């Protein structure tokens, strides 16, 4: 009754209620202290960045957009002249920025604007102080967190060479989570480990034929391709959510490094007891309850695994924007074999399926959330899961807390 | 290209949604990339809405571009109709769809559905949110309103209440009741609450209350020529403005002017000895044309502030605002750049700011009292409580709203002064 | 002697002024020294009133003590009658005049005026403002109400609304609406708005609505005995309480519950996904007995906060408070000492505090979010705008007021972190 | 045209609308850093301080009131033993206090507690760290500002002895004003100069047969008396409101100090010129307007002198709680002769005189102010004048600004 390896996954595409890759910038930039993200696109794109950023917008964030004017549509490069004085104006604001991302959008892509080549040129014109990259963030080729991926992938080709045997943890983890990760992996004896992205441009990891990397986040296909292209080799692991997930994750690394079981169990015992006890606080309210997840982030499958195995949740339909066969296989092997899997979305179709299942708890974005509450279904807003500390041992309680709460509230509000 | 962070207005197609979500039994179909649905957040989240907006996107993406984009639009349209059977529909283009060759009107008529599909033209790169709302609504009206027999009773319409409108809900409630104290009944109120079949019954009203020029003027002007209906030029925000508004209505209809003032408390609150420190306090006023013009009068002539800076973000109100500003000895600031506002405020050095959510933040950065007087809507300035800006209760609301941050400021300032 | 800075209530006689100023065509004559007139500034400034309170003092000073004090009270009674020809009058002693030997009763009997003069006994050194008001209104009702023929239509009285009341104005307004929704019309509304003559016609209502126990309980009991009118035991503050108040009225009248809820938005506001972070948030409630009890139900059962401390400054309301707090697993805090409060707040570590003007200040010092739910208050919480607490609009006002300081709290903290810590 | 020395003052008493002396504590304590003001009285007394103090009440101020209980009423042995226990407690709770003022109220005095004896007794105990004084602020014997007078007069007998010939400026003034006074006097060649009260208990002035004093505030009759009893001679002067008042004030001092007319005009000229430019700004709205003043502080007569002479206001009736004939002499000699003066108050009567006069600007207390507006009379609240800086050159414009504001507003809203 556990294992969805040979489960038929539903490939589906129609009306979609999801974010574009641009939104990644909102939380991504916080991590990369040294960098600036300049969207080349619409007022629509600025309008989006503003909406997703919420209160952050007033804290002079290290992002913004160059919005296309009518005169830039008129079939006239440059184009490249505009963007250039627009960049110099930005970098002068602003001398502290050391990495600049030219982030492609639907409008910038439909007008076939060569932002790749722009990155190339502007790096030429602003070396060595500031380095400039190009990646796509459009609705056209990208969903929400897929934007983190395309960002890091653009970086991979230009990372230094090394023949050193080192570990890279990939995926922008929140600052406290990253610390706990480094600590645990030090304590096991895992020799030099580096995050990607790094906290500052000048301490990025090197890659080479002897590099190992493990993914901390599921949505990193392209970065994985790019890393593999430079000779670096992945460690397969289920994703570090909950007590089981975190142990399986650390274990795959221990094993890759030949850390003894005597030592693994020693380093890992207390943080595990801690986590397991934190989770039981929510088991009353969570257990036996049926779950439904609309696609948003690619985090749904692993979290569905966390809620089934560690919170006694009954699984329903669990959808994801993208399902990467090899990366997700460890987590799929642990999913309850009743689970209906979907990759993509036909929104009206998927809502008919939803109303039919009548699930106890539904993960979705704010487009759907209240409309559904009105229909009588409790909902948990998906996007919180991408920026809240949720990974590893210490946040395992907090994680379950995120799903128990809307159900506890629902109860509390009916006397 | 313009380096952009904060934006007072969104793209015009958001204004379209704003009209469509306002209405009922009308589906809007936007030709646009997967992703642009982020704008639903706005309606379901900020306005607390209990249903999906009647908006749907064709959702083209990288694997279905080229000659597919026109096909996907046709489906978008087809589906919306089959699924919801609305009285009418509208079709328009997102900014990304604007760079394509697809004719919404061509595509639209070739499908011919058994209801009207109104095509809207929203230039995404030159115009913004407000115009989009205005144009959409004018377009809907031009397509649906016919000249009619006048109603037996003296009635009127309400033009320009939309979805993400600053206090539209309660403004409409308050204006209705003050019109009804003069025995004037409301015919249709639109877009907000109206269906396409209501737009057809617009002709039978005697005149129109143009509540919000930014979202109602085009439709008001069409209705004037097409239905020989006058429309009110005075927006009833402030006590002075409300009397003038009622006066205007009286001359339009010939009805005598009646008021209920038993619960109007602003004049006395402002006259009371308790207010005399307000006298000459320097106010900076920013927001959309309508609310700024209205705010400045209340500030100067009703509360006794000295209006020390005056402007707005929407080009469409530049002239009425310029006229207004001159009466105070000021030259209107017209900009959508908040950095331009940050500067005009530092220069004007006011003791209080009346603006939008952004001015609220500038005000905090400079350590100065602030109140929000216009859109863009945040979730906070979307109350559960009754909070009109218009008419007599509106005037009470405004006094409390504006004076409160002033007393909190004097009070914080005093507390820290006697702490050593 | 008790060493005092902040005081939650004033002296009983101020309570008497609350009743007299609430009314019209009643003069209240107070035996007290020069300077005690400061209270006038409470009704004139805060309540923003547009006429001198109907209150006058004998105004004795050091050169006019002895046999002169009993003459001065006589003169005040004469003067206030001649000049204002009021329907009825009231006479009472301030704290200093309570130490003196003159009889407020004997003197007024011996002046023999053509209208009633109600004598009021106010223990100035053991009772407070609230009692004064409760006692005064009771004395008056006792003095002026008679049994009467019931009204042809089902009518009721609104009992308890006074002058420096929290949101009395708009509460009166809002209750009248929902009673009218059920086809019940208000007979008289006392004290707030009544004349001594209005008071004479109290008996003919079918029942009494006890709007505020602290200032009306005494008179409602009287009118139970004397006119066989039951009174309502539920103050309609919060959606749930309003519903129970409506059910209560139905039992009393036989009329069915009819509500206009077309405008009631709190339930959905609280249900909506924007409200999720509110669940579990620790709340500390202090103020009136009435307002603290009402608030705690809204906090726990309507908004989804954990109630983490309940108390009031108001000893008359101590048993119903201890009863209520038991339900939430809480020891009620009965104290009139701001320092006691400040300590209890410190101990329970609240994320939001609901109370008085003082609790606002305690809150600020602690840098904690806060909202005012109870008397007394300065000018601001006497608003130009409609701001009831009772009934359905009350419920929306209440949601807005409690939640906004929290969102501003989260907001300030989020952007200090964003830029950048 | 301009003499008033001789005009008959109306003396009335009936119903009143005025503050008692307890109020003085609100703004006195601010100046006297070292000191705590303990009121012995009712909850009524506590309530008044709470009202008068506004938001200052939440700022841990250095006053409080020992509110009487049922057991305290009385008798006296036990009432006195309790006060001692409360004082002992209050003192260990704040050891930074060096002066404690037992402030008598109405309830305390009808009860006949000898707070004088109590202060004497408690000074014995709490020495040498704390001197405790007693004065009355009660409604029975005090109106508003008179509490400062009783307080300061209590302090005098105990002030140090000295044979120096030093100036004492009497009456609490804002720290900003104090400094300006000091500077003007220092650069006029007058020194050393001391304030009463002083910012701290350890830097209070000393008195003796050779001392000279000048009042900064009209309401200081008893203090004058107390200082004279110690051997100090006063310097008569009008009160330093306005350019004229400030000059004449200063003139009096320079004169009794042998300062040349030459040196005077030189130090005083720039501040004087600046002063009357700031007044010009208000002349437009104030010139020709009629003025009426109910009694509150004792600033009414001096202020009417300033408003008539420098602002062009026409005085009608000016009332004052108390008129000290000698102290107020210089200022009366400058008041317009038409002025109808009143010492004390019969409220109903005075309200009828008011209506009959229909004056442009009425100065009055918050209890009178709103009901007067509601009848179409521009009003100015009086109390603000006792706590806003209003004396001397740098503040003359603001002072006039205090009186134009309300008229500019009545205009501005029709
Ligand atoms: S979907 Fe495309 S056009 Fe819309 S905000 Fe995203 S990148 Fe911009
Ligand atoms: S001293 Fe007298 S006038 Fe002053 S507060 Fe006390 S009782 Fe009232």
């Amino acid at each position: 009754t556990f294992g969805c390896t040979d489960s038929p996954v539903r490939r589906e595409r129609g009306q979609k209620a999801v974010f574009c890759g641009l939104t990644s910038i909102v939380w991504l930039h916080r991590k990369m202290q040294d960098a600036f993200f300049l969207v080349v696109g619409s007022r629509t794109c600025a309008h989006l960045l503003q909406a997703a950023a919420g209160v952050m917008i007033f804290a002079e964030p290290r992002f913004g957009t160059a919005v296309l004017e009518e005169q830039d549509l008129a079939g006239l490069a440059d184009a490249h002249k505009e963007l250039d004085r627009e960049v110099a104006k930005l970098l002068e604001r602003r001398p502290d920025i050391r990495q600049l991302f030219l982030v492609g959008s639907c409008p910038s892509e439909v007008l076939k604007l060569d932002l790749d080549r722009a990155a190339e040129r502007l790096s030429g014109l602003h070396a060595p102080h500031v380095r400039v990259y190009s990646y796509t963030g459009s609705g056209l080729d990208t969903t929400f967190t897929q934007g983190e991926d395309t960002c890091l992938a653009a970086m991979v080709p230009t990372l230094d060479t090394t023949e050193a045997a080192e570990l890279i943890v990939v995926g922008a983890l929140p600052d406290v989570v990253e610390d706990q990760c480094l600590s645990l992996l030090t304590q096991l004896g895992v020799g030099p480990v580096r995050m990607l992205p790094a906290r500052r441009s000048d301490i990025e990891p090197a890659v080479g034929p002897n590099t190992r990397f493990i993914l901390a986040q599921p949505f990193l296909g392209e970065t994985t391709g790019a890393l593999e292209r430079r000779g670096a080799k992945r460690i397969a692991a289920p994703f570090p959510f909950g007590e089981e997930g975190t142990t399986l994750w650390l274990k795959a690394v221990a094993d890759a490094y030949g850390v003894s079981a005597e030592k693994f169990e020693a380093v890992t015992a207390a943080p595990r007891a801690r986590a397991k006890k934190a989770i039981a606080a929510h088991l009353e309210t969570l257990t036996g309850k049926s779950l439904f997840m609309f696609p948003d982030s690619q985090l749904e499958i692993p979290l569905a695994r966390f809620l089934a195995r560690e919170c006694g949740m009954k699984t329903t339909e669990i959808a994801t924007p993208f399902l990467h066969k090899a990366i997700m296989a460890p987590d799929l092997a642990l999913l309850p074999s009743n689970t209906a899997l979907t990759e993509g979305q036909d929104l009206e179709a998927q809502l008919d399926r939803h109303e039919a299942i009548n699930p106890d708890l539904t993960v979705c974005g704010l487009g759907l959330a209240n409309p559904l509450e009105a229909k009588g279904h409790a909902t948990k807003w998906a996007i919180e899961l991408v920026f809240t500390p949720v990974h590893f041992y210490e946040q395992a309680g907090d994680l379950a807390g995120l799903f128990s709460r809307p159900l506890r509230r629902r109860a509390l509000l009916n006397g | 290209m313009k380096l952009t962070l904060w934006t007072y207005e969104g793209p015009p197609h958001v204004g379209a949604m704003r009209v469509a979500t306002a209405m009922k039994d009308l589906q809007l179909v936007l030709h646009g990339p997967q992703g642009d649905t982020y704008a639903d957040l706005l309606f379901t989240m900020i306005e607390r809405r209990n249903a999906r907006p009647p908006v749907s996107f064709s959702t083209f993406e990288a694997s279905h571009m080229g000659t597919d984009t026109a096909i996907l639009l046709k489906d978008a349209l087809a589906a919306a109709h089959a699924r919801y059977k609305p009285q009418a529909m509208a079709v328009a283009l997102t900014c990304t769809a604007e760079l394509l060759q697809d004719d919404p009107n061509g595509i639209s008529r070739a499908l011919n559905l058994p209801v009207p599909v109104v095509p809207l033209e929203l230039p995404s790169y030159s115009r913004k949110e407000n115009y989009g709302a205005d144009e959409t609504f004018r377009a809907l009206v031009r397509a649906l309103a016919v000249p009619m027999e006048r109603t037996p009773e003296v009635t009127c319409n309400l033009l320009g209440a939309t979805a993400l409108g600053f206090r539209h809900r309660d403004d409409v409630a308050e204006v209705t009741k003050l019109l009804a104290t003069m025995g004037i009944k409301v015919n249709v109120c639109a877009p907000l609450g109206a269906s396409p079949d209501d737009l057809r019954k617009l002709g039978q009203a005697h005149f129109n209350v143009l509540m919000y020029p930014e979202t109602g003027e085009s439709a008001a002007r069409h209705l004037e020529r097409a239905c020989k209906q006058p429309f009110t030029k005075i927006v009833p925000i402030g006590v002075g403005a409300t009397r003038d508004f009622l006066a205007e209505v009286s001359k339009i209809t010939g009805l005598p002017v009646v008021t209920d003032e038993s619960t109007l408390r602003q004049p006395w609150w402002s006259a009371s000895v308790d207010s005399t420190y307000l006298t000459g306090k320097r106010v900076f006023i920013f927001g959309d044309g309508t609310h700024v013009i209205a705010a400045a009068r209340i500030a100067a002539k009703e509360v006794g502030f000295e209006v020390v800076g005056m402007g707005c973000y929407n080009r469409e109100m530049a002239r009425p605002l310029r006229t207004a500003a001159a009466e105070y000895g000021l030259e209107a600031l017209i900009t959508d750049d908040y950095l331009e506002v940050e500067k005009a405020i530092e220069a004007a050095a006011p003791e209080l700011i009346l603006g939008t959510q952004m001015e609220r933040n500038i005000a905090k950065k400079l350590g100065l009292p602030c109140a929000v007087i216009s859109a863009p809507v945040h979730v906070q300035d979307f109350p559960a409580r009754y909070a009109p800006q218009m008419g007599f209760e509106g005037a009470n609301v405004l006094f409390d709203t504006w004076v409160h941050p002033l007393v909190m400021g004097l009070e914080e300032h005093l507390l820290t002064m006697f702490r050593e």
